[PDB]
């Protein structure tokens, strides 16, 4: 998270507006690419079959 | 303007042409270093 | 505020720990216990006095 | 609590979030107080153009990249300072000028990874890297030449 926030910026107010993106992403539980890779594809639809 | 001062000379190595990386972290800030870390081992490929 | 955790750059938490609360990472046992006061302050803009426009 | 690994503030350069209790430099300064100010020697990281202005030496050729793996030991270039700030690198007929990289904050540790034998190798931490440096091609002039 500390590389994706340096990356964002590091200005008060960029942090600031960025925090509750970073909060709701500590809510779940993903942490890792497999993890997020996994909930993508489970947000992906086939192309009708 | 003139080269007043600083007249530095170049030179060049090849002893560790092919044995020198160069490794940075990009999340570990210049102030703390991993000096006093002791560290196990490492796995690389050529 | 926003800190991440020296070990592996996640977000730290603060939870109630044994003795005192601390900073903590999620995914790691990095821990880091509160010693002194700690604030961060917004500084927010007030409203201002608005005028007799008219 | 531990002094040495207390947390980190988002920003590297002012790291400090909890005490006890940068303008941004150009390369002749840089060079003068390395020197002049202290005598304590420097690892430096500069950023060579692509081709150098020389040709290989006997590497089997066709005007293709001249990179410091063709060159030999010895003196290459010399690096003048002139008045107004002006950092010059004479390599030969032309002159590139230096001027001051991206200004890294985060860890950057030169290392030397030498496989001395086919089975193990020796890591040697050579030292760290704090200034980024970058050379380029003084085009203006190399147009105003011819
Ligand atoms: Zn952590």
């Amino acid at each position: 998270d500390q590389e994706i926030v340096q990356m964002i910026g590091t200005e008060e107010h960029v942090m600031a507006a960025f925090g509750p993106s970073l909060e709701e992403c500590q809510k779940a539980q993903i942490f890792t690419q497999m993890q997020a890779l996994k909930y993508i594809g489970n947000k992906v639809r086939r192309q009708r079959m | 303007d003139d080269p007043v001062v600083q007249e530095i000379d170049v030179y060049l190595a090849k002893s560790l042409a092919e044995k020198l990386y160069l490794f940075q972290y990009p999340v570990r800030p210049a102030s703390m270093t991993y000096d006093d870390i002791p560290h196990l081992s490492a796995k690389i490929k050529p | 505020m926003l800190l991440f955790c020296p070990g592996c750059g996640n977000g730290l938490i603060v939870e109630e720990g044994q003795r005192c609360h601390r900073f903590a990472c999620n995914t790691c046992p990095y821990v880091h216990n509160i010693t002194r006061k700690v604030t961060n302050r917004k500084y927010p803009k007030l409203k201002e006095v608005d005028d007799v426009l008219g | 609590i531990i002094n040495i690994k207390k947390e980190k503030r988002e920003t590297d350069e002012e790291t400090k979030q909890i005490l006890r209790m940068l303008p941004k430099d150009v390369s002749v300064a840089e060079l003068l107080r390395e020197l002049s100010l202290t005598k304590e020697e420097e690892l430096l990281f500069l950023q060579l153009p692509d081709t150098l202005p020389g040709q290989p030496p006997t590497q089997d050729i066709a005007e293709n990249a001249c990179t410091l793996a063709d060159l030999t030991e010895g003196q290459v270039g010399k690096l003048l300072i002139r008045k107004s700030g002006r950092v010059q690198l004479l390599l030969g007929k032309v002159t590139l000028d230096v001027t001051m990289g991206t200004a890294c904050s985060f860890l950057q540790e030169l290392v030397s990874v030498g496989l001395g034998d086919s089975r193990t190798g020796e890591m040697t931490v050579l030292g760290h890297v704090k200034h980024k440096l970058v050379c380029s091609p003084d085009f203006e002039s190399l147009l105003d030449h011819k």
